[PDB]
């Protein structure tokens, strides 16, 4: 999940 | 059910999705079709129809490019646009009610599978039979010129063009596409999902919002919804080509080096 996870977590 | 509060709520969902879509995706279909058919008063896209015009338009507005051959330089740009796309789709997905409250790994999985089908879907907005709009409508690359590119690059887009031609015939607008796109992301049958039932629950709600949207927005096309559900399977089938063509960077294309994010979306799929 690494990079997609990171995108999914970033409030934005 | 006809005109009940539940149907009013399905419209509210539709409008919410459409607003999130406006916000997630800078160039919309309405804006893309205006350029494609030469309706705008103010637009002027740069046309790339051959190698020379490519030399000219390449720098629309550094050491990313290096001294690489044209077909590779082009697909380096294709890789970036598609990373922008994945990021916008991810943001859009997060605006779908219920999405952020799903298990995070299921979110991942849904995006991992959904993102390619959504790229195909949204790319059609940017395509006619002649070429595709790029760099938010600032450029147009002809189908013919992309075919002229050396193997395997010269036939990447061609399948995307064929899908677009048939999907565009359905004449969906951006408000129809917002719901359709959401339906695709909340697919309860992706491999590896942990909790399938809460995903199917959001989708069923979305499918109903979709059905109502198409009756209200496309009153003369009684089978539209049935046709859309069919394009959903089509999409699953077309995207495997795409997935495989990006594994060509295993080798050959020893000078490709795939973007880290695209690598993640491709492997174990
Ligand atoms: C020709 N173009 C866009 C081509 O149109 C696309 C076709 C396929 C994709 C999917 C991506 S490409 C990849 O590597 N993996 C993906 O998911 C994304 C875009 C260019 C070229 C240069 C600059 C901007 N635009």
């Amino acid at each position: 999940p690494s990079l997609l996870k990171k995108l999914l977590l970033a409030p934005a | 059910r006809g005109g009940s509060p539940e149907s009013a709520d399905l419209r509210a969902l539709a409008k919410h999705l459409y607003d999130s879509y406006i916000k997630s995706f800078p160039l919309t279909k309405a804006k893309a079709r205006a350029i494609l058919t030469g309706k705008t008063t103010d637009k002027s896209p740069f046309v790339i129809y051959d190698m020379n015009s490519l030399m000219m338009g390449e720098d629309k507005i550094p050491l990313q490019e290096q001294s690489k051959e044209v077909a590779i330089r082009i697909f380096q740009g294709c890789q970036f646009r598609s990373v922008e796309a994945v990021q916008e789709i991810t943001e859009y997905a997060k605006s779908i009610p219920g999405f952020v409250n799903l298990d995070l790994n299921d979110q991942v999985t849904l995006l991992k599978y959904g993102v390619h089908e959504i790229i195909y879907t949204m790319l059609a907005s940017l395509m006619n039979k002649d070429g595709v709009l790029i760099s938010e409508g600032q450029g147009f690359m002809t189908r013919e010129f992309l075919k002229s590119l050396r193997k395997p690059f010269g036939d990447f887009m061609e399948p995307k063009f064929e899908f677009a031609v048939k999907f565009n015939a359905l004449e969906l607008d951006d408000s129809d596409l917002a719901i359709f796109i959401a339906v695709i992301i909340l697919s309860g049958d992706r491999p590896g999902l942990l909790n399938v039932k809460p995903i199917e629950d959001i989708q069923d709600n979305l499918l109903q919002a979709l059905e109502l949207q198409l009756k209200l927005n496309h009153p003369e096309s009684s089978q539209l919804f049935a046709k859309l559900l069919q394009k959903m399977t089509d999409l699953r089938q077309i995207v495997t080509e795409h997935v495989q063509l990006l594994q060509v960077i295993k080798k050959t294309e020893t000078d490709m080096s795939l973007h880290p994010l695209l690598q993640e979306i491709y492997k174990d799929l």
